[PDB]
């Protein structure tokens, strides 16, 4: 089940939601929360019971009647002449699925993945120095001042290392962070720019 | 146990002969022949100011005499009719075209079976009702009960809850692709299921489906509410 983009919604619209079928071999390459590109047919299936109003129905047009004691009428009629529904729904029908926003074109296994072009990128700014306060910019031009939030929502985006016990219990990794603060203090600002 | 024909002839007196003198009935009948009023509502006080008996028949038999009243004033209409409606309503139209190819295709002596007809109810465009007698006591909601089924009964009450005005069938009409001659199926139960097959003799003769279409539009409907009074 897949829905309307953010971007594309109409005014005081609900994000519609259709139905993509996705057949051998291209079956779990869509995951829950990703945002994909999808190409293939728009096709109908068939529905059935799903107005309580008589619509459009099929039937033979083979001019039978029916004999006495045995006529044509009613659900015998119906069965007879084989009436049916034709109420149908569109169920979009995924030929192929990429990433609407791809990371790359393609540590060891990513690194593969990398282009050259952004391998040796990644690869100075690894070696780069000052790259600290050069992330905090880059994640937040609009904010000024609050270098100790720049920092620790930076540290909350790289985390921690997860671990575990011999004994089983799991060490938390992951590093929370709390803003607190008097009103129009950019909090929940920042939350917005990591959320973007 | 009367002759229901005996008490049709017994209404038509009683409504072409009361008055009042001005004829109450007698100009409610002009009016209807005129399509100027669509509801006629019979007073049983005025009746049981000639034959009492009558309103006792009535309020013991309340639904035939409804249908028995209804059939009399349709026969009485053309008696008082003076000029030609002016086709109001579509529906009007519609009885009008009916009666004028009926009268045309006639043969006035040859003899048709009693479903080669129009429903009864179909060609009316007037409603019939009862006004309860002075005589009867106001029931109680508690009182009603399985012996005053088919009874004219007269009941108080606050009135807690109604629905909208909803379109109601009467008699389904309906087409076929063969024949061109519409069918008509009459309405008493609160639900109803509808035709398949077409009954016309040209259909069955030439032993042709004629798989006969719902027309909500050549169809009769009245006005349906339903309240919860207590
Ligand atoms: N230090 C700051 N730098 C940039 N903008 C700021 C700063 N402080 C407040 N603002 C402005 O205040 C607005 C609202 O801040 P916000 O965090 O939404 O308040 P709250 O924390 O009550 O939700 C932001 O849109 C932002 O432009
Ligand atoms: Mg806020
Ligand atoms: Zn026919």
């Amino acid at each position: 089940r897949i829905q309307e983009t953010q971007a594309e919604l109409p005014r005081g619209s609900i994000p519609r939601s259709l139905e993509v079928i996705l057949r051998a071999e291209a079956v779990e390459s869509a995951q829950a929360g990703d945002k994909c590109d999808f190409t293939g047919t728009l096709i109908v299936v068939p529905d059935v019971s799903k107005l309580s109003t008589p619509g459009a129905r099929a039937e033979t047009n083979s001019r039978v009647s029916g004999v006495d004691g045995y006529e044509t009428e009613g659900i015998r009629g119906l069965r007879a002449l084989g009436v049916r529904d034709l109420s149908y729904r569109l169920v979009f029908l995924a030929c192929c699925v990429a990433p609407t926003n791809p990371r790359f074109g393609g540590a060891e296994s990513i690194k593969n993945q990398m282009t050259v072009k952004e391998w040796e990128k990644v690869f100075e700014m690894s070696q780069d120095k000052n790259l600290y306060h050069n992330l905090c910019t880059s994640l937040f031009p609009t904010i000024h001042g609050n270098d100790e939030v720049k920092r620790g929502v930076l540290l909350m985006l790289f985390g921690g290392v997860p671990k575990t016990t011999g004994e089983g219990t799991s060490l938390r990794g992951d590093i929370n962070v709390c803003i607190v603060g008097d009103p129009s203090t950019a909090k929940s600002q920042f939350l917005k720019h990591v959320e973007e | 146990l009367k002759d229901y024909a005996l008490e049709k002839e017994k209404v038509k007196k009683f409504l072409q002969e009361f008055y009042q003198k001005q004829f109450k009935y007698g100009n409610q009948l002009v009016r209807l022949a005129h399509r100027e009023q669509v509801a006629l509502y019979v007073d049983l006080d005025d009746v049981a100011e000639d034959d009492p008996e009558l309103v006792d028949s009535i309020c013991e038999n309340a639904r035939r005499y409804a249908k028995l009243f209804a059939d009399a004033v349709q026969e009485l209409l053309p008696q008082y009719k003076e000029r030609e409606v002016v086709n109001k309503d579509v529906l009007d139209v519609y009885i009008e075209h009916r009666l004028m190819m009926e009268q045309r295709s006639r043969d006035p002596g040859m003899v048709r079976s009693p479903q080669n007809q129009y429903p009864a109810e179909l060609m009316r465009r007037f409603e019939l009702y009862f006004q309860g007698p002075s005589s009867n006591k106001p029931r109680v909601i508690r009182e009603v009960r399985a012996d005053s089924v088919g009874k004219l009964v007269t009941v108080r009450g606050i009135v807690t809850r109604v629905s909208e005005v909803k379109p109601k069938m009467v008699v389904a009409t309906y087409t076929c692709d063969q024949c061109g001659a519409e069918t008509y199926q009459p309405i008493q139960s609160p639900t109803f299921m509808p035709l398949i097959m077409c009954p016309s003799q040209e259909c069955q003769t030439n032993r042709s489906g004629g798989r006969l279409y719902l027309q909500t539009r050549g169809s009769r409907f009245i006005k349906f509410q339903e309240m919860k009074m207590q």
